[PDB]
C-alpha cells in the first residue's frame, strides 16, 4: 500500500499531538513552532524523533534546523522517500 | 595438461616457487603523469615483468598474432570519439569503460597467471581496484548516466571479488596545472578535448577512494612529481617492504589452488563480464550480434580451434 | 587581538548543532537506560532531567564554552551505553535525598547565618 | 532390585541436606543480595548473549572418537573367541582408523584452538 | 506386550517432533538425535527377547550412524551461526525464490 | 529482417518469475554470483568485569 500526500497529512498530523506541549487549537497546516506553538529549537528536536521513527527514515540536523511547520516537514519527506500523489 | 587438480595431487606445488621478489605491483597516476616509464624502470632494475596498460586492443594483443584487430570487431569503441564528444548518443563513454574494465581484467589475470606459476614478479600500469576511479570521475562530469555506473560496480564487485589486491601499488601525485601542461605538449588532437573539472574528478577520486582502501588491503607508495625521475630511489623502498598487510600472506596452497584454475581458465575470467543486465548502450541488438559474430568468424585464425585452421598452416589436421 | 582559535564551533549555528545531536543520542538513550540499568524511574522523567540540563548552562555565549561542554556531554553519555556508571552514579543527577534547600528570604533567615 | 534400594536412598538422603538447610537456616532476601555477581560491580546485561566457542572443532570430533571407542569395549570378551587372528587384525584396524583422523586433522590444523 | 507400545509411540511425538519446527533448527536437531534413542531401545527389544546372538550387532551400529548423523548435524549447524548469526529456521529462509 | 526478440520481449521472461502475481511481486531473482552479500556484523563479544574484588 503506497503512502500518499494526504497519508503523510494524517500521519504528521496523528503524531503532532501526542506531543505534550503542542496545543490541537494553536496547530495548524501553517504552525510555525516557535511562535505559532510556543517551542523552542531545542523542543524541534523531539519532534522530528517521531517523525524519522514512525516514517522509518533519518532526518539530517543539516536538513532538520529549518522544517518548521507541519506543511514544510510534509513537503520535505514527500520528497525524501519519493510520494508526490 | 595445464595445471589442473591433476597437477597438484602428483606435486605441482606453488608456494614453493615463489619467493621475497615475487610481487606484483601496479603504478598509477593522473592522464600521462609518466606512470608508465616508472613501471618499466622498476620492473628492468628488479627483473619484474612489465605490462602496458591495457588499451582497446590488448585482448587482440594477448589472441592471434598480438595485432590490433577492427575497432567495429574488436570493441566498437574508440577512445578519440570518447575524447571528441563525450556525450554521444551512441554511449562510447560507457562502451570505452566496460570493455576497458574486462581488458584490464584480463591483465590482472595474466598477471596473476604469470606470478603464481613461474614466481617471477609482474608490473603492470594500472589494475581493475584503480579501474572504478575514471568511471567516477565519467560520471561526476555528466558523461555517463546513473545506470551505467550501477552496471559497472556490480560486474565489478561480483568479478573483482575473489581475487586479491596486489602485493604493492605505487602512486606518482602530478598536479593538474602540471597535467594539463603534459598533455598539451603531446599534441594528440584528442586529448585537447578535455575539462580541467573532469582531471581534478579523476585525481579527487584516487586520493579519496583508491588510495584509502587500498592502504588497508596493501603497502601504498605515493611519490612526488620529482621523486619518480629518481628510478634508482623508487625501487630501493619496494626492495626492503614489509609486504604483510593485506591478505597475500594468509594464503595456503589450496587457496592457491582455486586462484590458479580460475585464471588458467580465460573464459571464466571474464565469464561475468558479460551480465544480462539490459543496459540500453550495453546491449548490442540481434542482428548486429550475428553480423558482427560472423564477420569475427572468417578473420584468419578465428573460424576453428587455436592450432587446427587451415587458414593458418596447421598441419596434421587430420591426426591433430 | 582577542580573536581567538575554535576547536569546533566556529560560532554559535554549529555549536546548536552539537548541542542537538547530543539530544539525538540522550533521548534514544533513555529509555532502554531505564530498561538496562534497572532504574525504576519512568521514562518520562527520564526525558525532561535530560531537558532541564541544558538551560542549567542555557546562558553561556562563548563558541569553546559549549564545545568543553558538547565533549563532556557525550562522555557521561557514552559512560552509561556501556554500563561503566553504576545505578548510584546515575542517580546523582536525580537529586532526590538531600533536603529542600530554601528559597524565600524568611526561610534562610530561620534557617541560620546562610547568606 | 537392590540397585534401585541404594539409588532411592541416595537421592533421598541429598534431598534432605538441601530441604534443613533452606529452611532452618533463616531467610533475609532485599533483592541486592539476589541480583548476579560481576566482581562487586553491576553486569553489562546478558549471561544469555552466544558465548561463541574457539574450540567448536575440537567438539565433534570427540563425538567421533566417543562414538567409536564403543565399538572396542566388547575387546575383553572379543579376546576369548575362536577366531584371535581376524579379531587382532580387525582390532587393530579401528585403532589404526582412529589413528589416521587424528593424525589427519592434526596435520590440517584442528586441534589447535581456532582463531 | 505394552513395553513396546509405550516406546514406539516415543517414535511418533518424535516424528511429529522433528517435523514440526517452531523457533530453532537445533531443538528440532536434538529430536532427531533423541528420535534414535526409541530406534535404539525398539531394535534392542526384540534382538534380546528372540536370542538372536548376532544381531545384537545393529543396535550398537545404528548408534555408530545414528550419532554420526548428528555429528554432521549440528557441525553444519556452525556454519549457519556465523553466517546466520542464530539457528532459527524462520530466518533460514535466503533462498525465498 | 525477421523479427528478432528486443529488450523488451527479453524482460518477458527476464524476472524472478516469468508468470508473477503480488505475492512474489516483491521477490528478487537470485545474485549472478549465487552468493548473497554478508549482512549486518554480529559480534556480541560479552564484557568481563575483571575486579575489583
Ligand atoms: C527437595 C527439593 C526442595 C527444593 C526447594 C528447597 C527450598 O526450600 O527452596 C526454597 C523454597 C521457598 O522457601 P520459602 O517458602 O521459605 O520462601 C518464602 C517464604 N515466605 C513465604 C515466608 C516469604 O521452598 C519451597 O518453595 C517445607
Ligand atoms: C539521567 C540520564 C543521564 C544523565 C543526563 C544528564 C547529564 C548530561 C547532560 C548533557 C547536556 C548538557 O548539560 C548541556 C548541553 O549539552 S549544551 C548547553 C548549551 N548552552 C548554550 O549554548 C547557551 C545558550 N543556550 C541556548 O540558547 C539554548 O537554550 C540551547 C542552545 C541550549 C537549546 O535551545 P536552542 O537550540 O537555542
Ligand atoms: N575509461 C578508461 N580510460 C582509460 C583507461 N586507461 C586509460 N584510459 C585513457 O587513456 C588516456 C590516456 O591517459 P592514461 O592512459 O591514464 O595515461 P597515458 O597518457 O598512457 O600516460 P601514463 O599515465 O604516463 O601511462 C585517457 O583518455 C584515459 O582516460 C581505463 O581503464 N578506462
Ligand atoms: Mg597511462
Amino acid at each position: 500500500p503506497p503512502l500518499t500526500l494526504e497519508a503523510i497529512k494524517d500521519r504528521v498530523l496523528y503524531v503532532l499531538k501526542l506531543y505534550d506541549k503542542i496545543d490541537p487549537e494553536k496547530l495548524s497546516v501553517n504552525s510555525h513552532f516557535m511562535k505559532d506553538l510556543g517551542l523552542d529549537s531545542l523542543d524541534q528536536v523531539e519532534i522530528i524523533m517521531a517523525m524519522e521513527d514512525e516514517f522509518g527514515f533519518e532526518i539530517p540536523d543539516i536538513d532538520a534546523e529549518k522544517l518548521m511547520c507541519p506543511q514544510e516537514i510534509v513537503d520535505y519527506i514527500a520528497d525524501k522517500k519519493d510520494v508526490y500523489e | 595438461l595445464q595445471y589442473g587438480p591433476l597437477a597438484f595431487v602428483l606435486g605441482e606445488r606453488t608456494t614453493r616457487k615463489l619467493t621475497e621478489t615475487s610481487k606484483v605491483i601496479t603504478v598509477d597516476g593522473n592522464i600521462c603523469s609518466g606512470k608508465g616509464r616508472l613501471a618499466r624502470e622498476i620492473a628492468e632494475k628488479l627483473g619484474l615483468r612489465h605490462f602496458p596498460e591495457a588499451g582497446i586492443h590488448y585482448a587482440d594483443s594477448t589472441t592471434g598474432d598480438g595485432k590490433p584487430l577492427d575497432v567495429q570487431l574488436s570493441g566498437n569503441c574508440s577512445l578519440e570519439k570518447f575524447y571528441d564528444d563525450p556525450k554521444s548518443n551512441d554511449g562510447n563513454s560507457y562502451r570505452l569503460q566496460s570493455w576497458l574494465y574486462a581488458s584490464r581484467l584480463l591483465q590482472y589475470a595474466d598477471a596473476l597467471e604469470h606470478l603464481l606459476s613461474t614466481g617471477q614478479g609482474v608490473v603492470l600500469e594500472r589494475s581493475i581496484y584503480s579501474d572504478f576511479v575514471f568511471l567516477e570521475a565519467m560520471y561526476r562530469q555528466g558523461f555517463i548516466r546513473k545506470q551505467c555506473v550501477e552496471h559497472y560496480n556490480e560486474v565489478k564487485k561480483v568479478t573483482a571479488c575473489e581475487y586479491l589486491p596486489p602485493h604493492v601499488v605505487v602512486y606518482v601525485d602530478v598536479p593538474v596545472p602540471e597535467i594539463q601542461s603534459r598533455i598539451q605538449k603531446k599534441g594528440n588532437p584528442h586529448e585537447m578535448k578535455i575539462t580541467a573539472a573532469y582531471l581534478q574528478d579523476i585525481e579527487n577520486a584516487y586520493k579519496k577512494t583508491f588510495l584509502p582502501e587500498m592502504s588497508e588491503k596493501c603497502e601504498v607508495l605515493q611519490y612526488s612529481a620529482r621523486e619518480a625521475e629518481d628510478a634508482e630511489k623508487v625501487v630501493e623502498d619496494i626492495e626492503y617492504l614489509k609486504c604483510d598487510k593485506g591478505p597475500w600472506p594468509d594464503q595456503d596452497d589450496r587457496t592457491f589452488h582455486r586462484l590458479r584454475m580460475l585464471v588458467q581458465n580465460k573464459l571464466e575470467v571474464l565469464n561475468y563480464t558479460t551480465i544480462p543486465v539490459y543496459l540500453p548502450e550495453i546491449t548490442i541488438g540481434a542482428h548486429q550480434s550475428d553480423r558482427v559474430f560472423q564477420k569475427f568468424t572468417e578473420l584468419p585464425g578465428r573460424k576453428y580451434s587455436p592450432g587446427y585452421n587451415e587458414d593458418v598452416g596447421d598441419k596434421w589436421i587430420w591426426l591433430k | 587581538g582577542t580573536s581567538v582559535k575554535p576547536i569546533f564551533s566556529r560560532d554559535m549555528n554549529e555549536a546548536k548543532r552539537r548541542v542537538r545531536e547530543l539530544y539525538r543520542a540522550w533521548y534514544r538513550e533513555v529509555p532502554n537506560t531505564v530498561h538496562l540499568f534497572q532504574l525504576d524511574i519512568s521514562v518520562k522523567q527520564g526525558r525532561d532531567k535530560v531537558r532541564e540540563m541544558f538551560m542549567k548552562n542555557a546562558h553561556v555565549t562563548d563558541p569553546r564554552v559549549v564545545d568543553l561542554l558538547v565533549i563532556k556531554g557525550k562522555m557521561e553519555l557514552e559512560e552509561t551505553i556501556n554500563v561503566w556508571k553504576q545505578r548510584t552514579h546515575i542517580m546523582r543527577f536525580f537529586h532526590e535525598t538531600e533536603a529542600p534547600r530554601p528559597t524565600d528570604f524568611l526561610s534562610k533567615f530561620y534557617v541560620g547565618h546562610d547568606p | 532390585m537392590n540397585i534401585m534400594l541404594t539409588l532411592l536412598t541416595n537421592v533421598t538422603l541429598a534431598s534432605l541436606l538441601v530441604l534443613i538447610a533452606f529452611w532452618l537456616p533463616q531467610l533475609n532476601a532485599y533483592s541486592e543480595k539476589t541480583s548476579p555477581y560481576e566482581c562487586g560491580f553491576d553486569p553489562m546485561g546478558s549471561a544469555r548473549l552466544p558465548f561463541s566457542m574457539k574450540f567448536f572443532l575440537v567438539a565433534i570430533t570427540f563425538l567421533l572418537f566417543d562414538l567409536e571407542i564403543a565399538l572396542l569395549l566388547p575387546l575383553p570378551w572379543a579376546s576369548q573367541t575362536n577366531n584371535l587372528k581376524t579379531m587382532l587384525t580387525m582390532a587393530l584396524f579401528l585403532l589404526i582408523l582412529l589413528a589416521a583422523s587424528l593424525a589427519y586433522e592434526w596435520t590440517q590444523k584442528g586441534l589447535e584452538w581456532a582463531e | 506386550p505394552l513395553v513396546y507400545m509405550n516406546i514406539i509411540m516415543a517414535f511418533a511425538i518424535a516424528l511429529a517432533g522433528l517435523l514440526m519446527y517452531r523457533s530453532h533448527l537445533m531443538s528440532s536437531l536434538l529430536c532427531l538425535e533423541g528420535m534414535m534413542l526409541s530406534l535404539f531401545i525398539m531394535s534392542t527389544l526384540i534382538i534380546l527377547n528372540t536370542h538372536f546372538t548376532l544381531a545384537n550387532m545393529m543396535p550398537i551400529i545404528l548408534l555408530v550412524f545414528a550419532a554420526c548423523e548428528a555429528a554432521l548435524g549440528l557441525s553444519l549447524l556452525v556454519m549457519v551461526s556465523n553466517t546466520y548469526g542464530t539457528d532459527y529456521v524462520q530466518n533460514l529462509n535466503l533462498l525465498q525464490c | 529482417r525477421q523479427w528478432q526478440p528486443d529488450v523488451e520481449w527479453a524482460e518477458q521472461f527476464g524476472g524472478a518469475v516469468m508468470y508473477p502475481t503480488k505475492e512474489t511481486a516483491h521477490w528478487k531473482p537470485p545474485p549472478w554470483n549465487d552468493v548473497d552479500p554478508p549482512k549486518d556484523t554480529l559480534v556480541s563479544n560479552l564484557t568481563l568485569n575483571f575486579g575489583p574484588q
